[PDB]
């Protein structure tokens, strides 16, 4: 099989400026690469086929180029309607037909450090038979953040989850949720818990802790 | 003077082809079995019969 | 206009005689030979495209012909048409050649390749121009008479006579496979290739670059070129893609039939002598000349004969 | 030119047969040289290919899924159908039907309206509401954010509002994630000055349309922050 890797995984850049995306191939596929657009609630949309020219209805703002294993997609200018998730596909050797993992295109905004809040499980979840500890990062940009949990200084594996939201309803920013999911006995055994957050808007990682 | 219009023949291999009657002035259609046509690069397709 | 062949490419076709008495797949092949014109002009349809070269620019000095999965250019000056003696080509456009040929039984159209090799296709074709007038002449004379006839004009405009061009079928090629110790390697050279095998991994596939398939023999795999970026005439000498036609292109057939006058000779004045209810005419035909006579009464008693030599007839 | 429309159950069970039928409009199967196919995308991942159908009679399938994937065509009623047998929870993804009208290559440029296919859990579970109460630690410089979590509900989506739907401005929602038990949870918050919390009773209104379930749950500042 042949695998494509896109760069960067997430791109934030203001409307009206030039943009560039990279797609790297595991094997040389000549010019067998297509650049694809997808929007939330919408089916994927073809922009560039064979890493050149353009499909019908696709304006000249998109320009594909490259060869062999390296291909580039250039946007002359991002209008407000051009923000979507972009993909690269190879057809040089199929089946199977291979697509890229997707690059996230955002509009660049002002730096906002994440504000971290902790919600321990209350009696309504402690009587529910499970334990869900919530760590919320609100009002930060860009959207990517690092969240880790510490439970009585014991190394954890496979018992943490995270989710990233869309544009904020007030600040036009992004927020993140982290959840520690445990059994009732496991939560009752431990007492102190910590959520640590590393983000680009912070000079250093910030760790918040609580006791139950 | 008349001219005979002959669209390109349909080579269906690994299968059996069929056609439908048309209302053209003098229309004739037929299916021939067991053909193994070749092109300039070799045999058109694998299945030998 | 010349701008019709924008997205069309020539095609290789079967030819019953490639010059050495053996049928082969030629870049040039005769599709239809039309001789509706009564002055003898022939409109020969060939798989070549004359007047339009590769890179899709009009050029009367060049023609384009398919070589191997892709077209190539050649000079027009090497094009020749013959039946028994070389013909005078009065015009060319795309797939069509307007020529004048001597009486003959075959028709051969050929040219010179880029590699300085000759290509030719020969078809049996009874060419014998119909007699215009009452004299079988061989070239138009200085002094004579004019009679109605029909010819192929030089005009290359749209004539509402239309020919369909559609997407060509997959082009098989045995050259695309090379065997190395039970490994079949498929080259591409820039064209998408379909392959289907019943060895090793029996899963058929599609490539755009070179591949190798292990534990396989060249005998048990098939390859073809599928991504055709240009459409060709739906000639009866290439297979069809599906039950229906792709359509998707159209080309006007140039040199429409047009409605002209032809020059014919007038025979020499015969030497006429008289006798009792008798006319003795001595005739000097240069070429087979029709002599006819009738009575002007109720009984015409029409009589005719083709005088070919100096002859004395008593009427 | 041509249009695609998907149809299928959407929700399937383990070891059940998934069938998706894509009907073509503005055209027919017996058309110019081009492909058909099906594509699928798990949430948060790239697009994955199941299979493709060429009109010539050949079929192409993804080798990892070729053992169960069957693609057929009904030219009489003019559709093409994809069938996946013994579907597992790992196959939960948004499916689309696709075709490449022009130039007859492996790409795609036409699409329908794909549908989500989920394989595990059950859709008969009604929602449960949990208040994420505000606190002095949850106050963002004088303005505090309080919310509610809808846990143990299926199928998605779930409607979350505040104060009988009268307050919808400023509500921030999170993408909900399925657990490894078939259970689903979504957190929705709202940021308000704390002075309105102790004067107007704050209610999380949770509506589950597929089960037609309406729950109004009181969300108030945590008792540890109350002077009782």
């Amino acid at each position: 099989d042949i695998q494509m890797t896109q760069s960067p995984a997430t791109l934030s850049l203001s409307p009206g400026e030039r943009a560039t995306l990279f797609c790297r191939a595991s094997q040389s596929v000549s010019s067998s690469l297509a650049w694809y657009q997808q929007k939330p609630g919408q089916a994927p949309r073809l922009l560039i086929y064979d890493a050149s020219n353009r499909a019908t209805g696709i304006p000249a703002r998109f320009s594909g180029s490259g060869s062999g294993t390296d291909f580039t997609l250039t946007i002359s200018s991002l209008e407000p309607e051009d923000f979507a998730v972009y993909y690269c596909q190879q057809r040089g050797n199929w089946p199977p037909i291979t697509f890229g993992q997707g690059t996230r295109l955002d509009t660049k905004r002002t730096v906002a450090a994440p504000s971290v809040f902790i919600f321990p499980p209350s009696d309504e979840q402690l009587k529910s038979g499970t334990a869900s500890v919530v760590c919320l990062l609100n009002n930060f940009y860009p959207r990517e953040a690092k969240v880790q949990w510490k439970v009585d200084n014991a190394l954890q594996s496979g018992n943490s989850q995270e989710s990233v939201t869309e544009q904020d309803s007030k600040d036009s920013t992004y927020s993140l949720s982290s959840t520690l999911t445990l059994s009732k006995a496991d939560y009752e055994k431990h007492k102190v818990y910590a959520c640590e957050v590393t983000h680009q808007g912070l000079s250093s990682p910030v760790t918040k802790s609580f006791n139950r | 003077e008349y001219k005979t219009v002959i669209p390109s023949p349909y080579v269906k291999c690994c299968g059996t082809a069929e056609c439908k009657d048309k209302n053209l002035p003098d229309y004739s259609c037929k299916v021939f079995t067991g053909v193994y046509p070749f092109m300039w690069g070799g045999a058109y397709c694998f299945c030998d019969a | 206009n010349f701008n019709v062949y924008k997205a069309t490419r020539p095609y290789l076709a079967h030819c019953p005689d490639c010059g050495e008495g053996h049928s082969c797949h030629s870049p040039v092949a005769l599709e239809r030979i039309r001789n509706e014109a009564t002055d003898g002009t022939l409109k020969i349809q060939v798989s070549l495209q004359i007047g339009i070269k590769t890179d899709d620019s009009h050029d009367w000095t060049k023609l384009r012909y398919m070589d191997n999965h892709m077209p190539a250019d050649a000079e027009r000056a090497g094009l020749f048409v013959r039946t028994s003696a070389p013909c005078t080509i009065t015009g060319t456009m795309g797939h069509f050649i307007l020529a004048r040929c001597p009486k003959g039984e075959t028709l051969t159209v050929g040219f010179t390749d880029s590699r300085k090799i000759s290509h030719s296709c020969t078809h049996p074709f009874h060419h014998d121009p119909p007699v215009i007038g009452r004299e079988k002449f061989h070239s138009r004379p200085q002094h004579g008479k004019e009679l109605p006839c029909s010819t192929y004009v030089q005009s290359t405009a749209a004539t509402t006579e239309e020919i369909e061009v559609h997407m060509p079928p997959d082009t098989p090629d045995r050259t695309l496979m090379s065997q190395q110790s039970g490994n079949v390697k498929i080259t591409v050279n820039g064209q998408t290739v379909r392959y289907k095998c019943n060895c090793g991994g029996s899963n058929e596939g599609l490539t755009t670059t070179d591949k190798v398939i292990n534990n396989c023999k060249v005998d048990q795999c098939h390859a073809a070129v599928t991504n055709h970026k240009k459409w060709q005439y739906n000639s009866p000498l290439v297979p069809r893609n599906a039950e229906l036609g792709d359509r998707k292109g159209k080309i006007h057939i140039p040199f429409p039939l047009a409605n002209v006058t032809c020059r014919v000779p007038k025979a020499r004045n015969p030497t006429v002598t008289y006798g009792k209810n008798q006319v003795i005419m001595l005739l000097y035909p240069d070429h087979p000349t029709l002599l006819s006579y009738r009575n002007m009464g109720e009984e015409p008693n029409y009589q005719e004969e083709w005088v070919m030599h100096k002859k004395e007839v008593v009427l | 030119q041509v249009q695609l429309q998907e149809s299928g159950p959407g929700l399937v069970k383990p070891s059940e047969t998934l069938s998706l039928t894509c009907t073509v409009s503005g055209g027919s199967i017996g058309s110019s040289s081009y492909y058909w196919g099906w594509i699928r995308q798990p949430p948060g991942k790239g697009l994955q290919w199941i299979g493709s159908f060429h009109y010539s009679g050949t079929t192409y399938y993804n080798p990892s899924l070729k053992s169960r994937v069957t693609i057929s065509v009904d030219t009489s009623k003019n559709h093409f159908s994809l069938k996946l047998s013994s579907v597992t929870a790992a196959d939960t993804a948004v499916y689309y039907c696709a075709s490449r009208q022009n130039w007859n290559d492996g790409y795609f440029d036409y699409w329908g309206q794909g549908t989500l296919v989920t394989v595990s859990s059950a859709s008969t579970k009604g929602p449960s509401v949990f208040p994420l109460a505000p606190s002095s630690k949850s106050t963002s410089g004088g303005t505090a954010a309080l919310g509610c979590l809808v846990k143990d509900y299926f199928p998605e989506p779930v409607t979350v509002s505040w104060n009988s739907g009268a307050l919808t401005s400023g509500v921030h929602t999170f993408p909900a994630v399925l657990q490894s038990s078939g259970l689903y949870s979504l957190s929705s918050v709202v940021t308000v000055p704390s002075s309105s919390l102790g004067t107007q009773t704050y209610i999380c209104n949770v509506n589950h349309k597929p089960s037609n379930t309406k729950v109004d749950k009181r969300v108030e500042p945590k008792s540890c922050d109350k002077t009782h």
